[PDB]
């Protein structure tokens, strides 16, 4: 079968700034090659067909080229409606969509504020133990965020959640959520989020005894 | 231009059955290949079925031949998706789309719908709890809200008075089968003792709103 | 028609609008007058609505917004597409259409003549092409009849901007290099018409290009000179 890699996975830039995404397939297709811009809950927008053709409508500052395995999309000079997520997909044989490539919002660097937020007392009546670690309005989107209970790091139990840019600002807020049964949380004192981000000049962390 | 536009999407038990239509509306000079494309909560668009003419060629993608069949009603310009034997994982937007057959006529080559979403899930359909996110120059707090389902819940502070500095975050489902999230908002820490603040969740889905007033 | 201006009345009185009648009634293809009961346009305007009941043809009109119920329109008595023209492709695209009435020539409504047998290998340098298409890409059919100068190019010119099909000996394109003027989506079957020897003369039918008006990519027009013997045959 056919399979399609992009790269990268994202990228980051400015307005006026040209922009390269590359789409690989596991065996030559010839031309049949399209590109998409997605933009987050609407349906996909065709760029780029046959390769290298602008479809109906679409500026010029898109195009494209390859043949065979290898593909760019190319925007020479991006704009404030480009920043988006972009997806090739072969047409050789049905189709097939390489996994997309993000193109977000360059800014400098900007530090988390972190906080802290220990289960309500009002949620340990109902036999579990959330516990919130927020990360609020940091740049660029790579954070280490780690758990840990009495200094003993954790696994497994906990999601990240993260928002889009801002629109604003541009940056990123992020939540961590540890989730424990009651019994669990109950059995130890020191409850730690651990934040490592290139804001800041050394790991932050952020804790709790249970109770005080 | 050629529009789409898809219905039929909803909740459905894993095992059950679903038809989705494509309606598209007005002229155009050209004959199309028309496919189904789907996209699954935070994930990558995974093309599904397709069908070259009126009365030609059906394919699928692997992940769903057996299960799903598409066909085409030109008395109604409709486009179906029979989706059987639903599971869990075929939770996604689904979309239909339209390619152009032959030389370019001063015209399109793809036309897409909107999207219709399609929910396959086991779970009862449940309101949220709703649990502060308490307190420690600006604080932070917020409102946890849990264990709900289906999509989505909206959330407000103070009534919309409240909206600089908010962030929900997107819903999580959890191994349980039903979502959580949280909304948080950053507000100056000496308005702490005075300001009263409430976070307002609304569940259209099981005609619930639940207010928490948020308290150091 | 991109980059064009507005036509005058008598000015291309060939020029004619062929409209579906379905629950709405809209302009979808241009044609040309050939004869008081013939009109030349492109078999892919068919594609979609192939039935001739549904299809109203209005001559002697500069202006869309014109019309009203009482406008007098021709109708269709035949539609004779090319034996080899393949829907959604490119080869052969012509159509024939015999119109239920014959309609009697004015300042505003006559026909153009076609391409004469002396001139097979004729450079024509004075090309015009006319109708009331979008005048961007995904843009609007405009009012007034629009008009526009564009050059042929070489054959050979317009198969390297055409990469994935075949420009044939029966097809004729036009361009400039920057682009900028260009027939667009509703143009298609009307026109490509040149003057030669002080004579107007149909080069060409409007039938396929890609996108509109772009730099190095001329539209491509059906190449009247070599279907005049299929033309004589199918309406003599």
């Amino acid at each position: 079968d056919i399979q399609m890699t992009q790269s990268p996975s994202t990228l980051s830039a400015s307005v006026g700034d040209r922009v390269t995404i590359t789409c690989r397939a596991s065996q030559s297709i010839s031309s049949w090659l399209a590109w998409y811009q997605q933009k987050p809950g609407k349906a996909p927008k065709l760029l780029i067909y046959k390769a290298s053709t602008l479809e109906s409508g679409v500026p010029s500052r898109f195009s494209g080229s390859g043949s065979g395995t290898e593909f760019t999309l190319t925007i020479s000079s991006l704009q404030p409606d480009d920043f988006a997520t972009y997806y090739c997909q072969q047409y050789n044989t049905y189709w097939t969509f390489g996994q997309g490539t993000k193109v977000e919002i360059k800014r400098t660097v900007a530090a988390p504020s972190v906080f802290i937020f220990p289960p309500s007392d009002e949620q340990l009546k109902s036999g579990t133990a959330s516990v919130v670690c927020l990360l609020n309005n940091f740049y660029p989107r790579e954070a280490k965020v780690q758990w840990k209970v009495d200094n003993a790091l954790q696994s497994g139990n906990s999601q990240e959640s993260v928002t889009e840019q801002d629109s604003k600002d541009s940056t990123y807020s992020l939540s961590s959520t540890l989730t424990l049964s009651k019994a669990d949380y109950e059995k130890h004192k020191v409850y730690a989020c651990e934040v490592t981000h290139q804001g800041l000049s050394s790991p932050v962390t952020k804790s709790f005894n249970r109770g005080e | 231009e050629v529009q789409l536009l898809e219905s039929g999407g909803g909740l459905v038990q894993p095992g059950g059955s679903l038809r989705l239509s494509c309606a598209a509306s007005g002229f155009t000079f050209s004959h199309y290949i028309m496919m189904w494309v789907r996209q699954a909560p935070g994930k990558g668009l995974e093309w599904v079925s397709g069908i070259y003419s009126s009365g030609g060629i059906t394919v699928y993608a692997d992940s769903v031949k057996g299960r799903f069949t598409i066909s085409r009603d030109n008395s109604k310009n409709t486009l179906y998706l029979q989706m059987n034997s639903l599971r869990a994982e075929d939770t996604a937007v689904y979309y239909c789309a339209y390619r152009r057959i032959g030389v370019p006529r001063r015209d399109e080559f793809d036309i897409w719908g909107q999207g219709t979403m399609v929910t396959v899930s086991s779970a009862s359909t449940k309101g949220p709890s709703v649990f502060p996110l308490a307190p420690s120059g600006t604080a932070a707090l917020g409102c946890l809200v849990k264990d709900y389902f289906p999509e989505p819940v909206t959330v407000s502070w103070n009534s919309g008075a409240l909206t600089s500095g908010v962030h929900t975050f997107p819903a999580v489902l959890q191994s349980s089968g039903l979502y959580s999230l949280s909304s948080v908002v950053t507000v100056p820490s000496s308005s702490l003792g005075t300001q009263t603040y409430i976070c307002n969740v609304n569940h259209k889905p099981s005609n619930t709103k639940v207010d928490k007033r948020v308290e150091p | 028609i991109v980059g064009g201006t507005e036509s005058s009345w008598g000015e291309w009185p060939w020029q004619v609008s062929l409209q579906v009648k379905l629950t709405a009634q809209r302009h979808l293809c241009g044609g040309s007058l050939i004869g008081h009961q013939w009109v030349l346009t492109a078999a892919h305007c068919f594609d979609g609505l192939p039935l001739q009941d549904v299809w109203r043809i209005y001559s002697g009109i500069l202006e869309l917004s014109d019309i009203t119920k009482d406008t007098p329109f021709s109708q269709i008595k035949e539609i004779i597409i090319h034996q080899n023209y393949k829907v959604s492709e490119g080869n052969h695209d012509i159509a024939l259409i015999k119109l239920q009435a014959p309609l009697e020539y004015t300042e505003f409504q006559k026909p153009i003549s076609l391409p004469s047998k002396g001139d097979t290998s004729t450079i024509y340098t004075n090309c015009w092409v006319t109708g009331w298409g979008f005048s961007k890409e995904k843009g609007e059919i405009q009012n007034i009849l629009q008009k526009v100068n564009i050059p042929l190019v070489t054959n050979e010119e317009c198969q390297k901007r055409y990469q994935d099909y075949k420009i044939t000996q029966r097809m004729v394109c036009a361009g400039y290099k920057e682009g900028g003027k260009d027939a667009c989506k509703g143009d298609s079957g009307g026109p490509l018409v040149c003057k030669h020897n002080g004579m107007w003369r149909l080069v060409g039918i409007t039938s396929w290009g890609e996108g509109c008006a772009r730099r190095e990519q001329p539209g491509v027009y059906t190449k009247v000179a070599e279907y005049m013997d299929w033309i004589l045959e199918k309406t003599q």
